[PDB]
């Protein structure tokens, strides 16, 4: 499936079975442009999240329960949601993935 | 070295 060959590809499974991630199916310079859509509280409680104005192709990504290094498995779960990230530095981009929306 | 934004394009773009 395509969270085990991607996780793989972009080492997230290579050393360890990464329990959730999220790709997002949109340009670089598309994501990066949230970094100055909607500004939101963080659950951190910092103040740098930044949620998109529109909705996203995302494919979530998450270990199953039998699931266990080296053999990761995923089950892959497609969606349209707004993210939300967290944005630092100059230039002011995306440091952190933090929900789906 | 990998920035955070290296780190954040790697894990999670996809375009
Ligand atoms: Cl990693
Ligand atoms: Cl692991
Ligand atoms: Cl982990
Ligand atoms: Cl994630
Ligand atoms: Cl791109
Ligand atoms: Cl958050
Ligand atoms: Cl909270
Ligand atoms: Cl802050
Ligand atoms: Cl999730
Ligand atoms: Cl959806
Ligand atoms: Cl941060
Ligand atoms: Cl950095």
């Amino acid at each position: 499936n395509y969270c085990n060959q991607m996780m793989k590809s972009r080492n997230l499974t290579k050393d360890r079975c990464k329990p959730v991630n999220t790709f997002v199916h949109e340009s670089l310079a598309d994501v990066q442009a949230v970094c100055s859509q909607k500004n939101v509280a963080c659950k951190n409680g910092q103040t740098n999240c930044y949620q998109s104005y529109s909705t996203m192709s995302i494919t979530d990504c998450r270990e199953t329960g039998s699931s266990k290094y080296p053999n990761c498995a995923y089950k892959t779960t497609q969606a349209n949601k707004h993210i939300i990230v967290a944005c630092e530095g100059n230039p002011y981009v995306p440091v952190h993935f933090d929900a789906s929306v | 070295k990998e920035t955070a934004a290296s780190k954040f394009e790697r894990q999670h773009l996809d375009s």
